[PDB]
């Protein structure tokens, strides 16, 4: 129920941020698991968004 | 209550050896981790203990410890001290905390009434007696109240919500809770997730890039930012590092307002944390007197080798 | 500890299948979560491996 | 024990109306789901109840039920009947089961001894008295024994392992368990995961492709494949669908070896499951006699509209 806007970081219960106008997301980090099947995948997204190769 | 305290210089000529120790933020990566604290965003589900266990596995550590237990269902700011800095979380016991909470009322209450009643809960409350610094209502949708609250250390939000429900006459339940601040740790660029740690550790160990893991871990000194400090001479650092209590002659400068019994952080002239301790005298006494024990050291962080005793 | 070879489906404790010679994987399906952040991602892999667009 | 039973034809001339009902595997997608069973690979962690709850949410169902509870830590074959077929899992209560288990011995035992002792546990065992059809040791590495075991319904593997540990004198613990078979459900192309279901449901509801969801769900008839069957005339289907018990005159053909008290599946001439019931007489009596109640229907699956009563 508690959500936050990726932009101003506003906490809200609404699906769309009231002060910015954007789809808000759950105000809590993803569940963690020792498996992490997509670890290599998301690392490639970062390793590319940060410029590492 | 995190307003910069005044600093009073006792020894204007004190200087420090640039070869001994390191500026807190300029420590070789391994040392940085050995004396680091993570501003972790705890995910809901696992217990804090379990989260710390995960951190030890991810960073291949032997020791780690959290400051301010967050319940299983609660997410947010979870300071986790690592290895040699593990016990620095003790500096967070008296730290104030901020939370964002979703309260669900068990009966309909007018929006005007909710705002007035939650305005009266600011200040002293008994759950025994703790202080609520502020209650900021973010949103109100019928029976759901989303609010931000600043509280003194040890304040139970669930109980606070229960009492608010009693005051409203309809009763209330805490549907969700997220810690947004614990002492100097808050939701800023330093807040990292377990996945962030896994990936940054990979970039370091596999790709040889320490930049990200370095930024993901803060120097342990971050944990005592809200504590009164006492800066000491290099020679006094060696003595304290070897187990001695701090004596007045070793003090270079210190914060004003320190009083006997207060938890203080002993610092080197390079702002490195030497040890945590209980002040044995007040700031004034430490400045006036020229002898005696100024601090009863409870925990030493500084290794014996940074500021070596040389005979 | 219980692993299986993606090929012959052999159950083993070893990291490499004894009868085929390939890296075995944990003999149990991935943990499930109502979040499923990569749902769209893996669907694109299937939606492409099956030919859907 | 899943050997094709012999079929004895009582009415060689019986025919069925192609307009009434549907061949089990040719049901419109909605109906297929309404009368379907999922051969799910349960993931370790959640309870079976929780897994079923997830399935109801994913497939937007009102009802669903599992056959043969698998414990939280156990993974593998978990038949989940959906909506109108929910109760068909009752046909699985007497079904045999196969598991793959990892046993950890609490003391060193020679490989030759382990193999001999686990060879003697095949057959009757008391945990009260259940039958172990086979114990196939896959691998042995010191104290770890990976084995496959076929067992009668209701056999507790944890207890079986405990008894094997007692026989070895060192004691044993069940480190991991995975069900590889439950009656007619096994690890074959029909075994699907929760993620598979989520994606296939998406391909159906968003992309309009029912092929995958269809293949991911089996007709409820799959659940009674190991049960003795009685095939009935179209007219008898209507009567049974409307709550009546099955009478001898409605029987077209049936499996041999059925005896009073046995759980039987009543089928239409198109091999659709009509109802589950308790046989009131033996196969021979059903063939010889010409009247009387042949089966006491306990649960009807066939809707009243497929083979309508027309006055
Ligand atoms: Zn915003
Ligand atoms: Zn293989």
């Amino acid at each position: 129920r508690i959500r936050k806007c990726p932009k101003c970081g506003r906490y809200t219960l609404k699906e769309t941020c009231p002060v910015c106008g954007e789809k808000t997301k759950v105000a809590h980090p993803p569940r963690f698991s020792p498996e992490d099947p997509y670890g290599e995948y998301r690392r490639r997204l970062k390793r590319e968004l940060l410029g590492i190769g | 209550a995190d307003i910069k305290r005044e600093v009073i210089v006792k020894d204007d000529k004190a200087e420090t050896n640039p070869k001994w120790g390191f500026p807190p933020d300029k420590r070789p990566i391994e040392l940085h981790i050995q004396y680091g604290v993570i501003n972790l965003d705890k995910p809901p589900g696992p217990t804090s203990h379990e989260v710390v266990a995960w951190i030890k596995r991810i960073l291949n550590l032997e020791k780690a410890g959290h400051g301010g237990t967050l319940d299983p269902k609660v997410s947010g700011v979870l300071p986790v001290a690592l290895e040699r800095a593990t016990r620095v979380v003790q500096a967070l016991l008296p730290a104030g905390k901020e939370y964002v909470a979703l309260m669900h009322l068990h009966g309909d209450v007018p929006e005007d009434k909710i705002r007035a009643v939650m305005k009266e809960f600011e200040g002293e409350i008994i759950q025994r007696t703790r202080k609520v610094y502020y209650i900021e209502i973010l949103e109100i949708d019928g029976r759901d109240v989303l609010f931000r609250v600043g509280v003194e250390a040890g304040t139970y939000i669930r109980s606070l919500i229960h009492h608010i429900g009693l005051a409203l006459g309809v009763g209330a339940h805490m549907a969700e809770l997220r810690r947004t601040r614990s002492g100097p740790f808050k939701e800023d660029e330093t807040l990292v997730t377990l996945h962030d740690l896994v990936d940054y550790y990979h970039f370091w160990k596999e790709d040889g890039i320490e930049e990200y893991i370095r930024k993901a871990i803060q120097p342990m000194e971050k944990a005592v930012e809200h504590l009164p400090k006492i800066w000491i001479k290099d020679s006094a650092v060696a003595a304290v590092a070897h187990g001695a209590n701090l004596t007045v002659p070793g003090i270079v400068k210190l914060n004003a307002g320190i009083k006997k019994g207060d938890l203080v952080a002993i610092m080197t002239l390079k702002d490195e944390l030497v040890a945590l301790g209980k002040a044995m005298m007040s700031t004034q006494e430490m400045i006036e007197r020229s002898k005696g024990i100024a601090v009863d050291v409870e925990k030493v962080f500084m290794p014996r080798d940074w500021y070596p005793k040389l005979w």
